[PDB]
DNA sequence: GGTCGTCTGGCGTGCGCGCCGTTACACCAT
RNA sequence: GCGGCGCGC
DNA sequence: ATGGTGTAAACGCCAGACGACC
């Protein structure tokens, strides 16, 4: 039943020979008010987060001009992986009243998809491909009922904290941990949920697909 | 330059001077100075506060430090640091030289040695203190004497205020002794905040399961009391090593109230706690404002000015007390001012960011320190999540499902209320000041603003003390009503309560007899229709269910409050809104709402029902069924006796037998006064009967009734029924009749919309247009409501409506303006000038006849004014004040006469015995209030108000032009007003 | 010009253009046409269905659908999109906004290849209320199908059939007249009203 | 910068109190 | 203060 | 029963907006 747990896992449909070949990825978590993304490699490694939060979006209007021209400065930064991982939500049509925030999810993904899927007209193969939130959740027990928990303990352990116990499972740079200590902790007065999920997501596509 | 670290500072200083710990804030203090850059955001007022903290408890050394320290800056000693030094030196009881040298050094600054004690506020002690070393040093040195109190001398209030008069004031039934231990009993329910009353749910029977949960409830709840109290401990261990080394902390303010208020209030806070989780901010701000009112109140112990207020309180009980006398009577605040009053220090808040962190620090605190098992290893019970609200991503807390599981289990009969919304168990405080009022020891508002509106009060303290004391006394006199609970009308609500409820009369039903649809085995996906009519049905049943929950909720909170202050006596203080209506304070359970609540409340004292008082009381239950309105009061009194066998009937078996008050526009009401009736005609002399229930006299459409007062119409006035008249006159039929020979001249020449409308014209679909006016109704809403009563008819055809609800919104429009113009022309003037000053950039702005400055809120989002809103709200806005006026005055002169009054607005409510003196006393201030010119001062006023500057006369000279263009009145004589039977009859 | 095209364009690249290709899309098919300064049409062309907007909405599908269709589109120096009138307070007319606005997204997105690097404009948006009241089709919001014009013009003309193409879209337009299709109609009507308005003042 | 007529889109009875709720629904296995 | 309801003048 | 699964594309009016001129 695995590959089943991929097919509800993972929405595209890629061949497992390319999985397993994988050197990199790219995780990006995005909101109303912010996105995020991390950088991971095989040994894995973390050598880049960071976060967008300042944009002249949402308001009252939608206008293609304005998405266009700050989508293309955001993903300027983005470097080069083999593979870029989008998050998606329950979220549907039937949420009358949450409708907009259904407009600006879809927007900003199919604009994702369109820019950063380079080379599908000369060869026609994927490279960004959505990952359920829930089935994540599930793989680190935060799931009461049917609503996924903050996972801010769990970084909490994974950083600030060095216990090895014979098998750790994530890696960070000895010269840039400062910063990241840094940043967090000036993330915990206003708790953006977007940095931490994008570093969960990118170990659960490690663990799930990869290493199988 | 403002800056938050500064202001948090001076917060923190502030907290420290409250509190008992001193020398924290002395080393945040001598830490801060010693760094270039963190001494240039301290000032004065922080050295100040300091040096004051210092002076209070007597250390002459630390106040020479700290004015070394304000000499090495920059800073000009203030004269509150002169009068901290004169404190300390005069406590210390030093030599005569150093305390005179000072007085020198500040005489050579120039301050005054009245400005110290008259400039800057200081305490009783302080004061003390200073004037005692000033004494010593200059004994010829003397404060100003007092002068006697001020009276008003304004031409609509001299009678009132005159010594002259005779008077003879009501006096209270309880003896003085009994008004003592009620005090007492009040103070008790104020110190301790919260209130628990037993619920009037049926109680379930008790299984071995729900002991069970109870036990293991007891059992957790002693666990999580302890690791509370260690969490809160460790805590404020930690936060109190940040204020060393220089960091601000929240310390001063965690050690404001013992561990135990806080224990006990934050479990009340997780008692509280919905099953679907609530917002992480909404409870930071709640626990703030919390802890802020409880360290109000808990102050007042410690200062000692609760035995100040038991001896001020035990002295003033005397002119309401019935055995005791007074010397010479007078009004209550006067009374009070008379005697020693204690002073009353005003408070100032936390800025928000000190408020807001305050709340997370102890909501999260929660969170980590409560724990639960499993039902092995301990699972934390409260969750951060993440979830969509009001179009919104925000926080939410939420608890866990076996928490739910548990406390659904066991039935607790208990439920919650807060001190404010319970009423008071002894007679309020008189209103003195905008400051000072009912609450024995929690502050009150004059004026209920919804959110950050300071204007109101800016324009209420600004004005001379003298002109606010016509309204104080009108809220002093509404405070003092004494009331109390009926119980044969509860006994028979909680008997249809307890069971399935009848919800015609007003009883909500239970949740188990919400309709059931039939349940089919045949899947509904077979066919369209079905499930297509499935889900409809299902969500229509989810909806009803989801409203009738709702219901019993608000149901059973009214009915708590009714058994708990059952054999008890209370009393009900009243406020204000900006525009001058007068409301009471506890929401729940009082006057001013449904049929139920008013049946419930009676009058404590009782007055002898006189030679007219049980043709007053058969009147007031003539009007209370409703089946005669067209009619003058013999035919009432006529229709009252043709009944009596059904009074009696209903009276005696209420629910069995004839039902004969079910059929009332007022059933319970009209089953309150058929009671009183019948205890009162059995009686062998009906005329020493005591009696208990209010009776109520009121009149139709106020707002054309001080239209035509204003414009001294002579068509517009016979309508409202000002003048003399024989048979009450009713503005609806006259606008239904003049609408129905409209339509039949109209209809012979060439019409067919006409055709069809013949027989369907009547009160109902005008009524509402008509009621609306005074606010302003447009041709839309006005074709609305038109549509809407007639989709509810059936007979008229549906194609139609359109053309038809636009003729009768033309027709109806046309006729208002035959009967009514100087309304519409005072409506239009009112428009044009709100609307031009408006365009300079201005709010509306006037002063009540009362003295009362009225200002209008609404602006767009320092802000640009709102042109549409203020345009349209000022004319409903003007009668309003003038409506609240009229009562204003009528209770302060039916006071002189010895009579209790309460007023619903717009209607008179007392005894049977006193109707004819309110009427009386009614006609008088109306033909007074309206004899003085209203609509020239209104224009002098703006005329001087605004268009005042010598800056662009241009467009000065327009508003000039509009403002004086005073319409003219007409030949109505006002005086006709006295000899009026229907006015508010 | 903000009534009749949104984004901000300075007037002085506007006049001086070569050629223009006119999109217009719906529920079912997509439709362009290729006309440049003189009034004469290049390539007028309709789609077949496509298997979008059945069921749920996935964005791999929109990018192949889109990719196969952008291939066989020739270049030109401006591209004009329709922006139709659709109310986010009406309910029922939700998915239809969805659809537009993932359409206008893609398009946008990959039209514009050399703006990651010039930072220039090449796709434009034109209401459909202007075009309306300028040819006067239907004065408002309403719309006439617009058949009548279209046989007016061809079958003095304004737009111009080139030689040897003639027979082409003769044999194109007297097909699908049963079938219930717009989008060949107002792409060309859009192309002529472009020309009209935002050249040749 | 201020202004200066000129065409267009939003809006259409005042004030004051309470209670509840925030993808839903039908089925199937165990 | 987003939505569904109820009450007083 | 619960857990867990699967399914769900009808009219009028007035305060601004502003391009340009000043
Ligand atoms: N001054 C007022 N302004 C607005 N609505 C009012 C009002 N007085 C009463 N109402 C409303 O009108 C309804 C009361 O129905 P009615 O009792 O017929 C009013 P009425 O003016 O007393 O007519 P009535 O004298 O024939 O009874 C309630 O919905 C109440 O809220």
């Amino acid at each position: 039943p695995e590959n089943r747990f991929l097919r509800k896992l993972l929405k595209p449909d890629i061949e497992r020979e390319r999985l397993k070949a994988v050197n990199s990825i790219i995780s990006i978590v995005f909101g109303t008010r912010r996105i995020a993304w991390a950088h991971l490699d095989r040994k894995l490694t973390v050598l880049d987060w960071q976060q967008s939060d300042r944009w002249s979006l949402m308001r009252g209007i939608y206008s293609s001009s304005v998405y266009l021209e700050e989508i293309s400065s955001i993903i300027s930064k983005m470097p080069k992986a083999d593979f870029y991982v989008l998050e998606k939500t329950g979220l549907s049509i039937q949420n009358s009243s949450l409708f907009p925030i259904l407009l600006h999810f879809h927007i900003m993904e199919a604009m994702l998809y369109a820019l950063l899927n380079k080379t599908f007209a000369q060869d026609g193969q994927h490279q960004v491909l959505s990952m359920n939130r829930n089935a994540v959740g599930k793989h680190f027990e935060l799931m009461i009922g049917d609503s996924r928990t903050s996972g801010k303990e769990l970084v909490k352990q994974f950083l600030f904290d060095s216990i090895l116990k014979a098998d750790p499972r994530v890696f960070f740079p000895s010269d840039k941990i400062v910063h990241y200590r840094q940043m967090f902790l000036s993330t915990e007065l206003q708790r953006v949920e977007e940095l931490y999920d994008s570093l969960l997501q990118a170990i659960a596509f490690y663990e799930l697909a990869v290493f199988d | 330059q403002l800056s938050g670290q500064q202001q948090r500072l001076l917060a923190f200083f502030k907290c420290c001077l409250l509190t008992d710990q001193l020398p924290l804030a002395h080393h945040l203090l001598v830490v801060h100075h010693g760094q270039r850059q963190k001494r240039k955001l301290l000032t004065l007022d922080m050295y100040n506060a300091v040096m004051l903290g210092w002076a209070r408890q007597g250390a002459f050394k630390e106040l020479v430090y700290v004015l070394f320290m304000v000499k090495d800056a920059g800073l000009t000693p203030d004269l509150l640091s002169y009068a901290a030094a004169l404190q300390c030196m005069g406590r210390q009881d030093q030599d005569a030289g150093t305390i005179e040298r000072c007085l020198e050094q500040m005489s050579q600054e120039g301050l005054k040695l009245q400005a110290l004690f008259t400039a800057v506020l200081l305490s009783e002690e302080d004061r003390a203190t200073v004037l005692k070393a000033v004494h010593k040093v200059k004994p010829t040195f003397s404060l100003p004497p007092q002068l006697p109190p001020p009276v008003n001398t304004s031409k609509l209030l001299r009678d009132v205020y005159a010594k002259d008069g005779r008077v003879s004031y009501p006096k209270l039934h309880l003896p003085l002794k009994t008004l003592q231990c009620l005090f007492e009993k009040q103070l008790h329910m104020e110190l301790a905040s919260r209130v628990c009353v037993v619920s009037v749910e049926k109680p379930t029977l008790p299984s071995k399961e729900v002991k069970h949960a109870r036990k293991t409830l007891k059992t957790l709840r002693d666990q999580w009391e302890k690791a509370l109290c260690r969490a809160l401990r460790e805590t404020k261990n930690r936060l109190e090593r940040e204020v060393y080394e220089g960091r601000f902390s929240l310390y001063p303010f965690l050690c404001l109230l013992d561990e135990r208020e806080v224990v006990r209030m934050l479990l009340q806070v997780l008692q509280a706690l919905p099953a679907q989780g609530e917002s992480f901010t909404t409870l930071a701000r709640e626990l703030s404002a919390r802890t802020f009112s409880r360290h109000v109140v808990q102050r007042q112990r410690v200062s000692g000015q609760v035995q100040a207020l038991q001896n001020h309180y035990r002295k003033y009980l005397c002119l309401l007390a019935s055995d005791a006398e007074v010397p010479e009577p007078c009004l209550p605040r006067q009374y009070w001012e008379a005697l020693g009053a204690p002073e009353a220090l005003r408070e100032q808040p936390w800025p928000l960011p000190v408020q807001m962190e305050l709340g997370k620090l102890l909501a999260e605190m929660l969170v980590q320190a409560t724990q639960m098992p499993c039902s092995s290893r301990l699972v934390p019970v409260l969750y951060h999540v993440y979830s969509f609200r009001n179009v919104q991503q925000i926080g939410i807390l939420k608890p866990h499902p076996a928490y739910v599981q548990l406390l659904e289990k066991a039935a607790e009969p208990t439920l919650t209320f807060e001190a404010v919304d319970v009423p008071m168990l002894c007679p309020p405080l008189p209103w003195t000041s905008p400051h000072s009022g009912a609450f024995l020891l929690s502050p009150t508002k004059l004026m209920r603003t919804v959110e950050g509106a300071t204007q109101h009060q800016e324009l209420l303290e600004t004005c001379p003390p003298t002109a606010l004391h016509g309204a104080l006394d009108a809220l002093t006199q509404l405070g003092n009503c004494a009331w109390r609970v009926n119980g044969r009308v509860l006994d028979l609500v909680l008997q249809l309560f307890q069971a399935k409820g009848c919800p015609q009369l007003g009883v909500p039903a239970p949740p188990s007899e919400a309709p059931q649809p039939p349940e089919a085995h045949l899947p509904h996906s077979a066919a369209p229709a079905r499930k297509a009519e499935l889900r409809r049905e299902l969500a229509h049943c989810q909806k009803v269910a989801r409203e009738m929950h709702s219901l019993r909720a608000e149901a059973l909170y009214r009915l708590s409050l009714a058994q708990h202050l059952r054999d008890r006596v209370f009393w009900l203080p009243h406020n204000m809104d900006f525009r001058g209506r007068t409301y009471p304070c506890p929401p729940h359970f009082n006057h001013l709402g449904s049929d139920v609540a008013r049946a419930l409340l009676e009058f404590a004292q009782g007055r002898p029902l006189g030679p007219h008082g049980l043709d007053w009381l058969k009147i007031h239950l003539v009007n209370l069924t409703g089946l005669k309105k067209r009619e003058p009061l013999r035919k009432r009194l006529a229709f009252a006796e043709e009944v009596m066998d059904d009074i009696l009937d209903s009276a005696d078996q209420p629910l069995t037998g004839r039902k004969w008050w079910m059929g009332a526009e007022e059933p319970w009401q009209t089953l309150a006064c058929c009671m009183e009736v019948a205890n009162a005609v059995r009686a062998s002399d009906p005329a020493a009967y005591v009696s208990h229930l209010p009776v109520h006299q009121d009149g139709s459409c106020n707002g054309l009734q001080h239209y035509a007062a204003l414009g001294r119409d002579s068509v517009g006035a016979a309508s409202v029924n000002l003048e003399p008249s024989d048979v009450p006159q009713d503005v609806y039929s006259g606008v239904a009749a003049q609408v129905e020979v409209f339509r039949r001249q109209d209809a012979q020449r060439g019409m067919r919309v006409a055709q069809v409308l013949e027989g369907f014209i009547t009160r109902k679909v005008v009524k509402q247009t008509v009621m609306t006016v005074v606010y302003g109704v447009t041709r839309y809403g006005g074709r609305l409501q038109i549509e809407k009563r007639l989709r509810e008819l059936s007979d008229f055809p549906q194609e139609f409506v359109w053309e038809a609800s636009h003729y009768l919104v033309r027709q109806v429009f046309k006729s208002l303006q035959e009967m009514f113009s100087g309304t519409r022309a005072i409506q239009h003037w009112l428009t044009e000038s709100a609307r031009l000053i408006s365009h300079m950039g201005s709010v509306v702005e006037w002063v009540t006849p009362l003295g009362v400055p009225v200002i209008q809120p609404y602006r767009l989002d320092s802000r640009k004014p709102n042109t549409r809103k203020q345009k349209n709200g000022f004319p409903p806005n003007f009668i309003h004040s003038l409506d609240s006026s009229h009562m204003m005055l009528t209770a302060l002169h039916c006071y002189r006469k010895g009579l209790t009054f309460v007023s619903v607005h717009d209607c008179y409510w007392t005894h049977a015995a006193d109707v004819s003196v309110m009427n009386q006393v009614c006609r008088e201030q109306f033909v007074r209030l309206h004899s003085e010119p209203i609509l020239q001062d209104l224009s002098r006023f703006l005329v001087k108000r605004f268009c005042s500057e010598p800056q662009k006369i241009l467009e000065a000279s327009q508003l000039k032009e509009t403002l004086q263009a005073v319409p003219k009145p007409g030949a109505f004589d006002l005086e006709q007003v006295k000899r009026s039977t229907y006015f508010f009859s």
